[PDB]
């Protein structure tokens, strides 16, 4: 089986910067691509970021643009999402997602695109 | 969306890279190039990027994608590797060099975006350092074969065995036997192939315009061995 661990929550005052990472373990297949999603209690999974593991585009969420900032670490089946300029409203448990299989087209932004998930951590942004 | 054999109607652009571990010498390996399975043609130029290629190039011809074999209108039932895709397949690959060492394949060939990716890791033992092998001693050429495919039931994949001829500067011959497994990556259904074969043809030549230790591959694969 495959287990992602995530790590590097946290807790800052707005305006500050938090960096999440993930990291694929065991697993019969090498990865294709990772994302990262988001949700905060009694709301709806919001698309944060993703990376394709080969060619390494990036693709972005509106509301993460230019702040929010995906990257690995030599192809060593570990992602790291490091958020600049943060918000109350970025406050949410995020998670990171993994596809192994291949796929044909653009990087897909939908749930059931990714076929491995993490657990989630928590970020909380506050005075 | 287009899925299986459509997605192969057309050129479609190929990535291959490679780590080599043989007899503890190490190496790293990138290709790139284009398949079209409507005339079964396979093109591939081969770059050692670690320096240089401590084996012959020809002995990884076979280990540099099936799915661009030409699968005749009427066998088109029969053709597992396009059927796995865009999801992909695993190939596993066992290769005993007569009186020499042996290769241990296992790579993944998958669609990416817009490209198919065929990354392998190889390893070899029990070479020897003065044979034909690790000595350099194979001319730069390749022959035809055929390749018999069979269903492997006890999988969802199948099982692949065929002999690869490869010509020795002395005017001998060196045969590697070849056994290969293929299963799919996704969990879609597959398409099982009763046994038949496929006609290989392959020829390497260089690109006189370039510097580093290098190979360009061109195949032509066509799939045979049922009748109408
Ligand atoms: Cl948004
Ligand atoms: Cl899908
Ligand atoms: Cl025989
Ligand atoms: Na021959």
């Amino acid at each position: 089986d495959v287990q992602l661990v995530e790590s590097g929550g946290g807790l800052v005052q707005p305006g500050g910067s938090l960096r999440l990472s993930c990291e694929a373990s065991g697993g019969a297949f090498s990865t294709v691509a990772m994302g990262w999603f988001r949700q905060a209690p009694g709301k709806e999974r919001e698309f944060v970021g993703a990376i394709t593991w080969t060619a390494g585009s990036t693709y972005y969420a509106d509301s993460a643009k230019g702040r929010f900032t995906i990257s690995r670490d030599n192809a060593k089946n570990t992602v790291h999402l490091q958020m600049n300029s943060l918000k109350p409203e970025d406050t949410a448990v995020y998670y990171c997602a993994q596809r192994v299989r291949g796929f044909f087209g653009p990087l897909r932004t939908t749930p059931s695109w990714y076929e491995y998930w993490g657990q989630g951590t928590q970020v909380t942004v506050s005075g | 969306a287009s899925k299986g054999e459509e997605l192969f109607t057309g050129v479609v652009p190929i990535l291959v890279e490679l780590d080599g571990d043989v007899n503890g010498h190490k190496f790293s390996v990138s290709g790139e190039g284009e398949g079209d399975a409507t005339y079964g043609k396979l093109t591939l130029k081969f770059i050692c990027t670690t320096g240089k290629l401590p084996v012959p190039w020809p002995t990884l011809v076979t280990t540099f994608v099936q799915c661009f074999a030409r699968y005749p209108d009427h066998m088109k039932q029969h053709d597992f590797f396009k059927s796995a895709m865009p999801e992909g397949y695993v190939q596993e690959r066992t290769i005993f060099f007569k009186d020499d060492g042996n290769y241990k394949t296992r790579a993944e060939v998958k669609f990416e975006g817009d490209t198919l990716v065929n990354r392998i890791e190889l390893k070899g033992i029990d070479f020897k350092e003065d044979g034909n092998i690790l000595g350099h001693k194979l001319e730069y050429n390749y022959n035809s074969h055929n390749v018999y495919i069979m269903a492997d039931k006890q999988k969802n994949g199948i099982k692949v065995n065929f002999k690869i001829r490869h010509n020795i500067e002395d005017g001998s011959v060196h045969l590697a036997d070849h056994y290969q497994q293929n299963t799919p990556i996704g969990d879609g259904p597959v398409l099982l192939p009763d046994n038949h074969y496929l006609s290989t043809q392959s020829a390497l030549s260089k690109d006189p315009n370039e510097k580093r230790d290098h190979m360009v591959l061109l195949e032509f694969v066509t799939a045979a061995g049922i009748t109408h």
